[PDB]
Formats: C-alpha cells, sequence, structure tokens
C-alpha cells in the first residue's frame, strides 16, 4: 504495497515511500 | 488424490462396427494419459500416449483424443484382435489405472448343450460326491443354474466356473459343481440339474438316479 | 528390439519375502527408469515403484513400508522385494520399462510371474472321470472329461490324447474351493458313434510335485 | 512465448508441502545427456525480460497458498479464512523444461552480465535445479559463480534498481531454537564462521569498486520500512524466523544474529496480512548455504567518498531472477 501508507510511515523517519514487491521501503 | 474413470465398464461390440471409449479423471492431468490393451493371460500392450499420439507399429485405425478430463479412444473398424479389457493410467502422480473398459464380440444367440455327471466311486471312496453339471457353446453369458436333489432346490453349496469367449465362435462354456459329503449323498437318489437360456424355449433338465 | 523377460520364486507361505528379478536383453539400464506393476485377480493395474539409477527409487504409498526395488547393472537385470507378504499380495507381477520424459507410458512388459500366497501344502491333484452315458448323448454328441481335483498351487495343465484331440475340447478356469486347495473340470464332446473305437485319456501334469497321471475315461 | 513443464526427483509417499505437490505436477525426466554446445554463435540475452521468470512467479505462488494455509488472510478490508495445520516444509529441487517446438539456450560465458552478447551458447532441454526459497536480504540455496563473485542490475546507475550479488564461495550459516528452561520459546540465533566470512565481503567490495571508482564502500543496516525486509526473513520446518543483520552490516570468531518466530506477516503472494498458528515444540534447527545477496544503493549525496550499500529484496522475482537469468526460451524456425 500500500503505497500511500507506506508514504505515511517513511517521511515520519525523514524518508520517502515505495514498494518493494508487496512490501513497504522507505528510502 | 487423483482418480481415474473408465466408461463404460463393459462394451459388447461386432465386428466391423465404430466404437469409442471414454476415460475421466477426477481432477484434470492436462495430456499426460495413456491407453493400454491386454489381452486376457497376456501383458498390456502400449497403444497411444500424450492422449493423441499413435505408438509406432500400432494399426492407422486407431486414435485418441482429449485433454483435461475427457478423454477419448476410438476404433474406426474394429478386427478381431482388437477385443480385450482397455486400461487407461495417469502418467504422473499415483500413476493410478482405471478399472478398465472390456470390449467382448458381440454375436447370435446360442442354446447350451446340457450334460450331467455322476461323482465316481473312486471319489466316494475320499469321502466327497461332486456333481458336475456342464453347459456349452452358448450365447449371451447369462445363464440361471439351479441344483435339485430329490425334487428340491439346493442354495449354497454349488460353486460356478465360467471361460472367456471363445476365440472363434465367441460362446461363453459353464461348470457348476455340486457338493456333498459321501454320507449326504448315498441317502439320496435323484440328482438334477435345471439351465435357464436365451436360447431355450424353456428350461432343460438333465438328472439321474444313483 | 527389446525383450523383458522375468524369474523368481512364485509360491510363497505367509510372512515370507517375495523376491522376482526382470532381465533385460538388447538394451541397457542407462538413462531409463524401469518400473514394476501387479494386477489382483480380476483387478485393475496397480503400479509397485519405479527406478532408473541406483539412488533414487520411486514408491507406491501402501506399499513402502515393505518394498525394496534394485538394480543390478552389470548383467542389465531388476528387482523387487516385498517383506511381510499377505493373502492381499496375491497378484501376477510384471516389470516394465519407462523410459526418458515425455515417453512416460509402460513399454514394453514382461510376460509375468504368477505369484500365490497361502498357507496351503503343495499336493499333486487326484484325477477323477467323468463317464459318457446314454443320457449324456446329446443329438449324437456325448460329452466326457475329467475332473482335477484338491491340488495346489496353480497351474494344471490339460490335453486330450496327449494333444491329438483338440477340437471340442474346453478346459475350465480353476476355482479355489473353501479348502484352500484349487479344483478344475475339462470336457470334451465327441461322437457317439467314436465312444466304441475311440480312446479319449486326459493328461494331466503338477510338476511342483512331480505328478503324471493319464485317466482313461470309459463309458457306463 | 509459451508455457513449459517442469521437472522434480520428488518422492510419491512422503507427505511433504513441496513433494506432495511436485508429484502432482511434474516429471522425473530427463532424456540424456548434456547441453549440446554452439561454436562461433552469438545471442543476445536479457535477464530482466525473461518470460520464464513470470511463469516461475505464478508457480510458486500456487504452492505456497495451497501448502501453507494461513488461519486468517486480510486484504483491502476483506477477511479470508481456512483451516492453517501445521505442516512440515523444506525445499525440493525443480527444473523448467520446454515443449514440442521449442527449446532452452544456454549461456555458458563464465563473467555474465545478464545483457548483450554470449559466444558460448548451447542448448538443453531442460533447466538447473532451482530451489524455490523464499528469502529477503540474502539469498539461501542458490547456484555458485562459476570463477569470482559477479554483480547485475537493470542499471547500476539508478539508485532504484536493486544490484543482485552472486557469491563463488558459500557461507554455511546454522540457526538453531532450543528446548524452551524457563525461555521464550520464539527465542532463536543464527551461527556463521566470523572469519570465513570477513573475507566474503573483502571479495565483493573490490568488485563494487571499479564501477564506482576509488570511492570507499561502508554498510550501514536498512533504511526502515515493514519488518520483514529490514531483517534477514525466511521460511524454516514451517516457521518463521526474522533474523537482525546489523552485525552483519558494520562496517576472526563467530558472529551471532538473534532471533525471533512471529506468527503475523506480511503476504509476499499479495499486499496484505496473513496470521498462521503458533510455532510447533522442540529443536527447530536449519543448515543453508548462503549463495547471494540483495543490495540497494544511497543515491542522492554525490561522491562523498561513499556510496554505501543497504540490504534489500521483497520482490521475489529477485530471487527467481538470480537463478534463471542464464537461460531464454526460442522458437525452432
Ligand atoms: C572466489 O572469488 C574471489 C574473488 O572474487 C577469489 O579470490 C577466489 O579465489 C575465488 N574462489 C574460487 C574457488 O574460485
Ligand atoms: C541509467 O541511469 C542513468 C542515471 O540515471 C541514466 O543517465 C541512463 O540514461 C540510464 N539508462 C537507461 C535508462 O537506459
Ligand atoms: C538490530 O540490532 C541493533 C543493535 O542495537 C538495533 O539497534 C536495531 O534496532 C535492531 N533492529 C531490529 C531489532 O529490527
Ligand atoms: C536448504 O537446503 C537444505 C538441505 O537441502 C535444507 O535443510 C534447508 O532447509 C534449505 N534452506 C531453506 C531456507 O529452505
Amino acid at each position: 504495497x500500500n503505497l500511500h501508507f507506506c508514504q505515511l510511515r517513511c517521511k515520519s523517519l525523514g524518508l520517502l515511500g515505495r514498494c518493494a514487491x508487496t512490501y513497504c521501503a522507505c528510502v | 488424490d487423483i482418480q481415474m474413470t473408465q466408461s463404460p465398464s463393459f462394451v459388447s461390440a461386432s465386428v466391423g462396427d465404430r466404437v469409442t471409449i471414454t476415460c475421466r479423471a477426477s481432477q484434470g492431468i492436462s495430456s499426460y494419459l495413456a491407453w493400454y490393451q491386454q489381452k486376457p493371460g497376456k501383458a498390456p500392450k502400449l497403444v497411444i500416449y500424450a492422449a493423441s499420439t499413435l505408438q509406432s507399429g500400432v494399426p492407422s485405425r486407431f486414435s485418441g483424443s482429449g485433454s483435461g478430463t475427457e478423454f477419448t479412444l476410438t476404433i474406426s473398424s474394429l478386427q478381431p484382435e482388437d477385443f480385450a479389457t482397455y486400461y487407461c493410467q495417469h502418467l504422473i502422480g499415483l500413476r493410478s489405472f482405471g478399472q478398465g473398459t472390456k470390449l467382448e464380440i458381440k454375436r447370435t444367440v446360442a442354446a447350451p448343450s446340457v450334460f450331467i455327471f455322476p461323482p465316481s466311486d473312486e471319489q466316494l471312496k475320499s469321502g466327497t460326491a461332486s456333481v458336475v453339471c456342464l453347459l456349452n457353446n452358448f450365447y449371451p453369458r447369462e445363464a440361471k443354474v439351479q441344483w435339485k436333489v430329490d425334487n428340491a432346490l439346493q442354495s449354497g453349496n454349488s460353486q460356478e466356473s465360467v471361460t472367456e469367449q471363445d476365440s472363434k465362435d465367441s460362446t461363453y462354456s459353464l461348470s457348476s459343481t455340486l457338493t456333498l459329503s459321501k454320507a449326504d449323498y448315498e441317502k439320496h437318489k435323484v440328482y438334477a440339474c435345471e439351465v435357464t437360456h436365451q436360447g431355450l424355449s424353456s428350461p432343460v433338465t438333465k438328472s439321474f438316479n444313483r | 528390439q527389446v525383450q523383458l523377460q522375468q524369474w523368481g520364486a512364485g509360491l510363497l507361505k505367509p510372512s515370507e519375502t517375495l523376491s522376482l528379478t526382470c532381465g533385460v536383453y538388447g538394451e541397457s539400464l542407462s538413462g531409463h527408469y524401469w518400473s514394476w506393476v501387479r494386477q489382483p485377480p480380476g483387478k485393475r493395474l496397480e503400479w509397485i515403484g519405479e527406478i532408473k539409477h541406483n539412488g533414487s527409487p520411486n514408491y507406491h504409498p501402501s506399499l513402502k513400508s515393505r518394498v525394496t526395488i534394485s538394480l543390478d547393472m552389470s548383467k542389465n537385470q531388476f528387482s523387487l522385494n516385498l517383506t511381510s507378504v499377505t493373502a492381499a499380495d496375491t497378484a501376477v507381477y510384471f516389470c516394465a520399462r519407462r523410459s526418458n520424459w515425455p515417453y512416460l507410458p509402460f513399454d514394453p512388459w514382461g510376460q509375468g510371474t504368477l505369484v500365490t500366497v497361502s498357507s496351503a501344502s503343495t499336493k499333486g491333484p487326484s484325477v477323477f472321470p467323468l463317464a459318457p452315458s446314454s443320457k449324456s448323448t446329446s443329438g449324437g454328441t456325448a460329452a466326457l472329461g475329467c475332473l482335477v481335483k484338491d491340488y495346489f498351487p496353480e497351474p494344471v495343465t490339460v490335453s486330450w490324447n496327449s494333444g491329438a484331440l483338440t477340437s471340442g475340447v474346453h478346459t475350465f478356469p480353476a476355482v479355489l474351493q473353501s479348502s484352500g486347495l484349487y479344483s478344475l473340470s475339462s470336457v470334451v464332446t465327441v461322437p457317439s458313434s467314436s465312444l466304441g473305437t475311440q480312446t479319449y485319456i486326459c493328461n494331466v501334469n503338477h510338476k511342483p510335485s512331480n505328478t503324471k497321471v493319464d485317466k482313461k475315461v470309459e463309458p457306463k | 512465448n509459451t508455457t513449459l513443464f517442469c521437472a522434480s526427483d520428488a518422492k510419491a509417499y512422503d507427505t511433504e508441502v513441496h513433494n506432495v505437490w511436485a508429484t502432482h505436477a511434474c516429471v522425473p525426466t530427463d532424456p540424456s545427456p548434456q547441453e549440446l554446445k554452439m561454436e562461433n554463435v552469438t545471442e543476445e540475452f536479457n535477464m530482466w525480460k525473461n518470460n520464464m521468470v513470470e511463469q516461475m512467479h505464478t508457480d510458486i505462488i500456487s504452492l505456497w497458498d495451497q501448502s501453507l494455509k494461513p488461519c486468517v488472510q486480510l486484504t483491502g478490508g476483506s477477511a479470508l479464512t481456512q483451516a492453517c495445520p501445521k505442516v512440515t516444509f523444506e525445499p525440493i529441487p525443480i527444473h523448467y523444461c520446454a515443449p514440442a517446438g521449442y527449446a532452452i539456450l544456454k549461456c555458458n560465458d563464465k563473467e555474465f552480465n545478464g545483457t548483450g552478447l554470449c559466444k558460448n551458447v548451447s542448448t538443453v532441454q531442460c533447466t538447473h535445479g532451482i530451489r524455490p526459497v523464499v528469502s529477503t536480504q540474502l539469498l539461501l540455496n542458490g547456484s555458485l559463480a562459476e570463477g569470482k563473485v559477479m554483480i547485475r542490475s537493470e542499471n547500476i546507475t539508478n539508485n532504484v534498481k536493486n544490484i543482485i550479488v552472486q557469491l563463488n564461495e558459500s557461507v554455511t550459516i546454522n540457526c538453531t531454537r532450543p528446548n524452551n528452561s524457563g525461555g521464550d520459546i520464539r527465542q532463536a540465533h543464527c551461527n556463521v564462521s566470523g572469519s570465513q566470512w570477513n573475507k566474503t565481503l573483502h571479495q565483493v567490495v573490490e568488485q563494487l569498486r571499479k564501477y564506482w571508482n576509488n570511492n570507499t564502500i561502508i554498510f550501514n543496516s536498512s533504511s526502515g520500512g515493514d519488518l520483514e525486509i529490514t531483517t534477514h526473513s525466511f521460511n524454516c520446518g514451517g516457521e518463521f524466523f526474522y533474523c537482525n543483520t546489523s552485525g552483519l552490516f558494520n562496517s576472526n570468531g563467530t558472529i551471532t544474529l538473534p532471533c525471533r518466530i512471529k506468527q503475523i506477516i506480511n503476504m509476499w503472494q499479495r499486499v496484505g496480512q496473513a496470521i498462521y498458528a503458533p510455532p510447533i515444540q522442540g529443536v527447530i534447527r536449519c543448515v543453508s548455504n548462503i549463495t547471494g545477496l540483495i543490495l540497494t544503493r544511497d543515491g542522492g549525496g554525490n561522491s562523498n567518498e561513499n556510496e554505501t550499500f543497504r540490504p534489500g529484496g521483497g520482490d521475489m522475482r529477485d530471487n527467481w531472477r538470480s537463478e534463471l537469468y542464464k537461460y531464454k526460451v526460442v522458437k525452432i524456425e
């Protein structure tokens, strides 16, 4: 993956989010 | 587990006729199916594999089609050598076979010749008496045989045996053996076997007095 | 051309081990799977197992607690072992080749080996006459025969006049009696007129007990 | 392209999730003997666009779904439930073969980057043994590099794309969960030779340079995300292990990695969450050969004497691609 929530999670670490297959990865 | 079901279970067909038999798997097996031919007393023989591909040497009158769960073996015009029991086989997994489809020769009704044989004196010395009733060269295979001792129907003390179809005249033969003790045999007088069959206008009875 | 020939002992008592072997002539065992298939009386074929290169056989589920299949590569033969046999293992056993993918169907086949499992002891057959009679002359055709009773195991062979009498002969399949011994009848139909001028003898041989009988069958 | 079969020397009686499925979906094979080689033949390859990868991905999904049933599944607010019995789980070798009218070309050049011309072509009928291993960060039970280590990417200069490393020397890893003893039944650990491992990097790093000039490389842990791709995850005996690799990625003894057994997992088969039953009792122990890694490179910053690499993965196609790169399907014409 859910890209929006992945993005919603990563910026709270200071980071952008993107999918790694079906998983959320922070950049 | 995958299960192979052949239909029909039993086919009777005349020479020259076309026949098509089917094999159904309980789950899909794509084209992983083969057909074998087996005659009584003999080993199976490969006919078709990959559903539709003939093994070298197999005559052109044979063909096969199908894929998935429904499969087909076809003979465009039967010759005498084709009558046999046919098995299908799943080529992978548990390598399970179908229950087999028996292909028998159809022919005209033929009444049985009936003969009765009393037990030999030699066998009576041993403590047992065998009475044999013979039905010779009849068709169809279905027949009823009843034993009678001093005019009284016997049950559960006789055994039957039937031959495979004769390779030439396509008739059957049958023996029925009534088994009694030595003591039992010598206390009765009349022994009779009664045969009912489609080729007879009425039941035929052969008998003797001890 | 390729031939599969089988050998091995076929008469066993319960709890013993069945051990059959199949030799291949005209081809090597290399790069081919080699398989066993059995057929209980009056039932369908059942796969036992297969193998190509030593170190990876494949067996049926219901038998893998009991079965060993192995290759003798120097003689181009392979064998089947079956431990703790019961009556339920009574069947005709076949060996068969199984070539590499996708030639997966079993082909060719051996002639099969008959395996009989029983506690019954070996016994030679008693031969009794089935005499022709005048209530047995069906329209100028008489019938006579021989009852071959109480022998074990299968099979027996029956001929008439040492193989000279062939027309009209019917040797029925053996039946297993409740005693555990086999029994069988052989009959023949002949001209009534010939009864007085032609001798009729059924010949029965059971090699396992070296029994040879020529019981002459005379009218009464 | 066309659809292929597969192959597996898997037993029919041995009831194990891989075998039972393998027995009802493959063939033993094969037509002997070897790969008929070509000479003075040039053929183009592309590991990143290879239809066999997509076909494999779909098959392994079917295996897991039929084999490892989660008790509960959550996707898009929708809940699915089914029986979830504990099972025995362990990899099996697999080959993929071509049908009647096609063939599988095999590139034999030792140093192959996955794209361009191959000068030592051949033609097998089926692929090498592939272990359908599902994992992140580390590739297990794979094939080894023929000579020295090799790296491959769709575009090395593009930081979003994963870098696939192929080792030439296996590093054995032993993970064990002791019979716990007042203890956490989910606490497990992994042991690997420190000395053995402090030489594998010493060879990968040399090759990680050269592409990026004389920059100095530093390894750091994952930057974040789902717990499954931040840690080294894999399936052992039906149980899900999660290993912290911080000590493994901190630029002559033993490395001890702490582990956790989890019952709640984010699916790789689909975007969603699934729950499996609690762990079985007794010792759970798996020995595997580490044969590769999946890396992503930290971009953004200039050549600050560092590019920095962190563990990645997630798209299991990358696991399949790492083994299937040297194959291609062709039409006879
Ligand atoms: C493996 O590769 C390294 C460098 O990448 C090299 O030093 C080593 O000799 C190789 N080992 C083998 C067995 O080829
Ligand atoms: C690879 O990435 C580099 C850097 O972003 C870019 O200059 C180059 O065009 C890319 N190659 C492609 C997209 O084929
Ligand atoms: C892994 O261990 C390091 C060591 O302190 C820790 O900082 C990090 O948070 C851990 N990551 C986990 C448990 O995901
Ligand atoms: C790798 O293979 C070994 C032996 O074949 C097996 O014990 C182990 O579980 C496998 N590893 C994985 C992650 O499947």
